[PDB]
């Protein structure tokens, strides 16, 4: 049918400082349909254990989801959350900035 | 609380 | 406050992959509270906010009972919506459900909802009345003329003027700690140059609660709507809320731009400016 294709937004729970636990968070919004594939990635690497919330949606019918997991950001790591649904040709993959 | 109501297409 | 309740239905069809899969949320403002997912190990209505909790067996077992009837009836509704739609049983469809009650500062009930879309599109809503209907289109009217039939709208209008505001108003005093508390955003400017003649100033919002927030970037104390760049309101996972609004603006020019923040949780608006 119509389909929309997702907004996505990589950050942490809390203003990161390296060496302190913190969560790591990945919010997928304004998709449709409601199948989407999440992954949060450290060194392009996938994330064993990833939680998420349970799929809602906004008056516009559009859905969402949190995906996040637990983790202690250092200097050096680099983390990223990688998204496909079916209105991408590939993968698309947002690296986090911890100042945007 | 949710709705008892049926909504049936 | 206002405060409002809401349940969330979803029922995505999987042909080839077994039955229709479906999910029921509740949320009391911006916190959910209960879940439904027929997908379980073993469905049943569970408890998402601590203050839920308390409720007796009789709650969760009537509560479980409910959605899976409904998960029942969103089944064949997908199979209905089909025939409406001439559809074949090849593609994957989607029935959504958006129901609740608002209420005012008074704790009276402002407005009752219950809309449903087909495959991301209206499909039919209750109006504001909470006895007549606006169908989207020829198949809608099938339905509507069914459920006038069947005087659907009247026992909507029961449990929307009824248990619904009944049962918001036990949960707001249960959960009072959390659902009558706001917690105004930590705020900050952060600033950043793109090039030697611009430079990116970034207001930010943190830990707030409820979602609800207005943040506007304004020069020589003109709103800059088309130039801001304004993040969607975002959840941190601890309740809170996150939320951004950027400016590009010319270097030496920083402070004729102020940020201004509007939340539930402030007495007054609070203006901000970078501070180098």
């Amino acid at each position: 049918m119509i389909q929309r294709t997702p907004k996505i937004q990589v950050y942490s729970r809390h203003p990161a400082e390296n060496g302190k636990s913190n969560f790591l968070n990945c919010y997928v919004s304004g998709f449709h349909p409601s199948d989407i594939e999440v992954d949060l990635l450290k060194n392009g690497e996938r994330i064993e254990k990833v939680e998420h919330s349970d799929l809602s949606f906004s008056k516009d019918w559009s859905f969402y989801l949190l995906y996040y997991t637990e983790f202690t950001p250092t200097e050096k790591d680099e983390y990223a959350c990688r998204v496909n649904h079916v209105t991408l040709s590939q993968p698309k993959i947002v690296k986090w900035d911890r100042d945007m | 609380l949710s709705s008892p109501v049926t909504k049936s297409w | 406050g206002s405060h409002s309740m809401r349940y969330f239905y979803t029922a995505m069809s999987r042909p080839g992959r077994g039955e229709p899969r479906f999910i029921a949320v509740g949320y009391v403002d911006d916190t959910q509270f209960v879940r439904f997912d027929s997908d379980a190990a073993s469905p049943r209505t569970e408890p998402r906010a601590p203050w839920i909790e308390q409720e007796g067996p009789e709650y969760w077992d009537g509560e479980t009972r409910n959605m899976k009837a409904s998960a029942q009836t969103y089944r064949e509704n997908l199979r209905i919506a089909l025939r409406y739609y001439n559809q074949s049983e090849a593609g994957s469809h989607i029935i959504q459900r958006m129901y609740g009650c608002d209420l005012g500062p008074d704790g009276r009930l402002l407005r009752g909802h219950d809309q449903s879309a087909y495959d991301g599109k209206d499909y039919i809503a209750l109006n504001e009345d909470l006895s007549s209907w606006t169908a989207a289109d020829t198949a809608a009217q099938i339905t509507q003329r069914k459920w006038e039939a069947a005087r659907v709208a009247e026992q909507l209008r029961a449990y929307l003027e009824g248990l619904c505001v009944e049962w918001l108003r036990r949960y707001l005093e249960n959960g009072k700690e959390t659902l009558q508390r706001a917690d105004p955003p930590k705020t900050h400017v952060t600033h950043h140059p793109v090039s030697d003649h611009e430079a990116t100033l970034r207001c930010w919002a943190l830990g707030f609660y409820p979602a609800e927030i207005t943040l506007t970037w304004q020069r020589d104390g003109e709103d800059q709507t088309q130039d801001t760049e304004l993040v969607e309101t975002r959840p941190a996972g601890d309740r809170t809320f996150q939320k951004w609004a950027a400016v590009v603006v010319p270097s030496g020019e920083e402070q004729r731009y102020t940020c201004h923040v509007q939340h539930e949780g402030l007495p007054k608006p609070l203006t901000l400016r970078w501070e180098p």
